[PDB]
């Protein structure tokens, strides 16, 4: 449980601030 | 959970780590999982596990409990420990096969393993196994970012491995890599003997080493000079400053090396063939004709094959020119450049010197001659 | 989802560099 | 005092960039800036490394850094201009200044105003200030009043950039 | 008020050089730049680095200055050592003479109301065969 | 061994040259010391993010009179062939200076009034044996 | 507070420890991520960096305001080597130095865990240093506190002089992941 949440916790964030930063540089 | 316990019971059970069992087992109910790593080394080097299935027992119960975080290296070092006493020559290779699967991201490791697994498999044989497992992890590891202690181990095998296939000139350069890549006031001193003597031999009998500097000038050779076997250093000398005299003076030595004695006739053309490059070397271009008579009464040959040895010279690309023999003469155009002496250099710094003053006069002499038309 | 986001998205941002990058060629006569 | 045509530079101060390396905590930069006699202190040294920025480039004419008469006054002042760093009281006791002043007590009175080399100092958007030495000898440096009288260089404020003829659509 | 006849635009090595090679970097299409000086008092206007803008279509326009570009090149040229003004724009002629022609006049306009001191270079990076530019 | 070499300004100056002209990579980094210096193989390990190939060109701006003021070097770590202990040091690269027609143009110019003439002058052809 | 700081990550090979829940590597990582936030909660326009100590110091994110980037260059950070306390702190003022806002005061949130093997002389003249060129340093001490909390006290109360409370030092006991202190600690109580 805790690995598993570890792992979503990073996943969203660093996946989701990636995603924005590469978005806005395409764009 | 059961590490524990097997920690509290050798405390007394198992021999040595009287005390430091306790610090042991403190540190992994600490967790740290790590300065554990550390006295485990340090331990597994004692003089206490030679020929022990306890410390087999420590590897199946702390290292299945503990591997799923280790330095993957410090890991593969730990196992390393652990593989070199168990005598199973086919179940070590599956156990090597295990531990390259549970280390999967350090290329180091992998390299490690792979090299642990070659040398096992060439211990027991397999030569056509155990070349290729040269080959792939060379190709695997002219890829990391430099030189690191992993090279140790790869050179040490691949020398291994070309000292029983007897491919005396790739040893020699192989070893002289891995004496490189390792340090040497780490070793020990029976360890750099060993070595070094291999290397010398290797070098003496070899299809292609004609530039035994960078041997002679090695703190590795720094193991023989009062030791019983100077004659090893003493001969390397003669070799790399070609003295077929010196040489026959100590063929009361070489003897007793019975590769050596084998392998007579290839030494002495080799000698030969340096004792010709040396006088070239030495002599400077206004007089670089060599005669068949300087030759003759160099390395030790009535001149009727003469024209061979310069023929043999030629063709192994170490001295480039032409032989013209009506008049008895070599015209050596060239030499193979070699790893010289600090007296060589200084010889060539007073060269140098005079070519200067040369330079310098005529320079002067034509800066004033033509003081009027110098823009 | 990561996996093939990101590879898509790699995949448009090369192309639309490189078509930035082609935007500065001039042609041949 | 102000010669005509010269005038103090306050104004083009902004507080976005000043700022004063070892300052005791008690007594603010915000003192040396209002003509009363409120003082700047040093926290550890015999030194000082005051710093201004300006937002259009401008010509410095004169200083009026000062301080009180009871031997705890700037006596070396080494003014560098347009730093692109930050330094540091390493680099401020060996680099050539653009002006080495030595203040004397005349200068150090409320009556004192130092004349700097104008040539050096057609165009500044930063000074750096390094108090090296107090007028005696005194653990704690303190400034009374510190300001430039001078003139601002003409701006050309880009992002003001704007089509003053024309339609929109032109290229050529 | 006048403008001297002894007015001088010293352009500075480096300025030419980035001119000339940013014009045949880009003819026959024409580029554009900014030219970052110092207005000495007068009779001066010294030209010490020029300034690439990017091509954007728009020929050399008003539209061609992208405000965020030139805003964020000048902060970082001033922190890495560039402090200076922006005194003027040159835009290449790829060949068809150096003189201006409507937009230029228009842009020029444009930088003069910014500062009415602001240069126009104009550079035939075709016509500037060896030995003359 | 400090040193701050600001990679974020790196990434956005060649985002802006990139935009000015794409045939153009960072192709290594330069320093204007006329010796290197230890921090030399730390600063081409970090500009070896953006460029594996990295030259490292010493321009030396003082103006000497017999030699080109670039010296151009690339890091190298290799196990040494004669067993010495082996470290990260720079190798040297064989330079020249050249330039397109562009720039020719510009230089001549402005080296016109202190120019030497392209042809030999029996007195320029034995100042240059000189 | 208008106040630029630098966090350093300790990327020794120590920080494999599983001493602190998951391993020691995410409680660092959680603990970025929380003292990042809280600055930007104060005052947005504040910014934080980034400095990894490992075997030679070196600088993943130059001052800028957007956390996603320094946490996004913080998740790769992996163990590799041993700690460099001097270089690393002096990189960071260096890191400070080059600010673009000078009002933003000097602060470097270093995470120290592992042995400082520095020499007592040199931490204090570092102190000192750093003293006189107004840096404000917080420790987060956690593992070998008997080996090197001497040498960070020592530091600390070198930094504070006499009344210089800029400067702090936050020893966590081994316990829970190490952020729960941190979210209420002298450093980030008044953040
Ligand atoms: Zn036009």
């Amino acid at each position: 449980l805790d690995s598993e949440i570890k792992i979503m916790k990073s996943e969203v964030l660093r996946v989701t601030h990636e995603l924005q930063a590469m978005k806005d540089k395409i764009k | 959970k059961d590490v524990p316990g097997f920690l509290q019971q050798s405390q007394n059970s198992g021999p040595g780590q009287p005390a430091v069992w306790h610090r042991l087992e403190e540190l992994y109910t600490k967790k740290l999982w790590h300065q554990l790593t550390l006295q485990v080394l340090d331990f597994v080097q004692d003089p206490c596990f030679a020929q022990g299935d306890g410390l087999i027992k420590l590897y199946e119960n702390f290292i299945s409990e503990f591997e799923h975080r280790v330095n993957p290296l410090s890991l593969v070092e730990i196992i390393l420990h652990v593989v070199r006493q168990m005598t199973d020559p086919n179940v070590a290779l599956t156990f090597l096969e295990k531990t390259r699967e549970k280390v999967k991201s350090s290329d180091e490791a992998v390299i490690l393993c792979k090299t642990a697994i070659g040398a096992l498999k060439l211990n027991i044989g397999d030569l056509q196994v155990t070349k290729e497992t040269i080959e792939d992890v060379e190709e695997m590891l002219n890829n990391l970012p430099g030189v690191t202690s992993v090279h140790s181990r790869f050179y040490d095998l691949s020398s291994k491995y070309y000292q029983t296939i007897g491919n005396h000139a790739s040893y020699y350069k192989d070893a002289l890599r891995f004496l490189g890549c390792v340090d040497i006031k780490d070793l020990p001193v029976s360890e750099q003997q060993e070595r070094a003597f291999t290397l010398g031999l290797a070098g003496l009998l070899g299809e292609g080493v004609f530039n035994f500097g960078e041997l002679l000038m090695h703190p590795v050779l720094e193991s023989l000079r009062n030791t019983d076997r100077q004659w090893l250093i003493d001969t390397l000398y003669a070799f790399n400053s070609g003295n077929v005299e010196r040489f026959q003076t100590l063929k009361t030595a070489w003897g007793q090396q019975p590769d050596l004695a084998a392998n007579e006739a290839q030494l002495l053309r080799k000698i030969q063939l340096l004792c010709l490059m040396e006088m070239t070397f030495t002599r400077p271009a206004n007089h670089r004709q060599l005669t068949f008579e300087e030759i003759a009464k160099s390395a030790k040959i009535t001149v009727n094959e003469v024209e061979l040895l310069v023929m043999k010279a030629l063709s192994v690309g170490l001295v480039k020119g032409s032989i013209d023999e009506v008049d008895k003469r070599v015209h050596m155009t060239w030499v193979q450049p070699r790893v010289l002496d600090l007296q060589q250099i200084k010889g060539m710094k007073d060269r140098l010197e005079f070519w200067c003053t040369d330079v310098k006069s005529m320079e002067m002499l034509v800066e004033h001659q033509a003081h009027d038309i110098l823009t | 989802e990561l996996r093939e986001q990101l590879k898509e998205l790699t995949k448009q941002y090369e192309k639309s560099e490189n078509d930035l990058k082609a935007l500065q060629s001039v042609g041949q006569i | 005092d102000i010669p005509k045509g010269y005038m103090d530079l306050m104004p083009f101060i902004n507080k976005a960039g000043c700022e004063c390396l070892n300052e005791s905590d008690e007594h603010g930069f915000d003192n040396c800036l209002r003509k009363d006699t409120t003082f700047l202190e040093s926290d550890c040294d015999e030194q000082l490394l005051i710093t201004v920025a300006f937002n259009q480039p401008v010509k410095l004419y004169s200083m009026k850094f000062q301080g009180p008469d009871n031997g705890q006054g700037p006596k070396y002042v080494k003014i560098f201009i347009n730093l692109p760093r930050s330094m540091d009281f390493e680099e401020a006791e060996r680099s050539e200044p653009t002006q080495a002043l030595e203040l004397t007590e005349d200068d150090i009175k409320e009556d004192g105003i130092v004349p700097l080399r104008y040539v050096k100092f057609q165009n500044v958007n930063s000074v750096t200030i390094f108090v090296q030495s107090n007028q005696g000898e005194e653990e704690t440096t303190r400034i009374s009043y510190f300001t430039f009288i001078g003139t601002p260089v003409q701006a050309t404020n880009m992002n003001d950039f704007k089509r003053v003829v024309g339609k929109k659509g032109e290229s050529h | 008020p006048a403008v001297d006849t002894a007015e001088q635009v010293y352009i500075s090595s480096l300025a030419l050089l980035k001119m000339l090679k940013h014009g045949r970097a880009g003819v026959p299409m024409e580029v554009m730049g900014l030219m970052l000086g110092e207005f000495v008092d007068d009779y001066t206007v010294r030209v010490i680095d020029v300034f690439a803008m990017p091509q954007s279509g728009t020929g050399v326009s008003v539209e061609a200055v992208d405000p965020v570009f030139q805003a964020k090149m000048l902060d970082m040229l001033k922190q890495t050592g560039r402090p200076e003004m922006v005194v003027g724009w040159y835009h290449s002629h790829p060949g068809f003479g150096c003189w201006l022609s409507g937009v230029d006049i228009n842009t020029q306009q444009s930088f003069e109301a910014l500062s009415e001191r602001a240069v126009a270079v104009v550079v035939d990076p075709i016509q500037s065969v060896k030995g003359k530019v | 061994s400090v040193w701050f070499l600001d990679h974020d300004y790196l990434e956005n100056m060649y985002g802006m040259f990139k935009k000015v002209n794409a045939r153009e990579r960072i192709v290594g980094w330069y320093h204007t010391g006329p010796k290197l210096h230890k921090n030399d193989i730390a600063i081409n390990e970090l500009m070896k993010r953006y460029c594996p190939n990295s030259v490292l060109v010493i321009i030396d701006v003082k103006p000497k009179d017999l030699g080109l003021p670039t010296e151009a070097y690339i890091s190298v770590e290799e196990v040494h062939d004669d067993g010495t202990p082996t470290s990260k040091t720079f190798e040297h690269v064989t330079s020249e200076i050249g330039a397109e027609e562009a720039e020719e143009v510009g230089v001549e110019h402005l080296l016109r009034d202190i120019k030497d003439t392209t042809v030999g002058t029996l007195s320029q052809r034995i100042t240059n044996q000189v | 507070v208008l106040e630029s700081t630098m966090v350093c990550v300790d990327n020794s090979e120590y920080m494999r420890n599983g001493d602190f829940l998951p391993t020691r590597l995410q409680a660092q990582q959680d603990a970025v991520n929380i003292v990042c936030h809280s600055k930007t909660r104060s005052n947005p326009e504040n910014n934080v960096g980034l400095i990894t100590l490992a075997n030679d110091c070196e600088v993943l994110t130059t001052l800028t305001p957007d956390t996603g980037r320094i946490l996004s260059k913080l998740h790769t950070v992996q163990p590799k080597g041993k700690i460099t306390f001097c270089t690393g702190i002096r990189v960071a003022h260096l890191a400070l130095k080059h600010r673009q806002g000078k009002n933003h005061k000097m602060r470097i949130i270093a995470f120290v865990g592992s042995p400082v093997e520095d020499n007592e002389k040199d931490l204090v003249k570092l102190a000192k240093r750093l003293k006189k060129e107004k840096v404000n340093v917080d420790i987060i001490n956690f593992g070998e506190e008997e080996v090197n909390t001497e040498k960070l006290t020592a530091f600390v109360n070198t930094l504070n002089g006499k009344d210089g409370t800029g400067s702090h030092l936050v020893t966590v006991p081994p316990g829970p992941s190490l952020a729960d202190a941190l979210i209420s600690s002298p450093i980030l109580a008044g953040e």
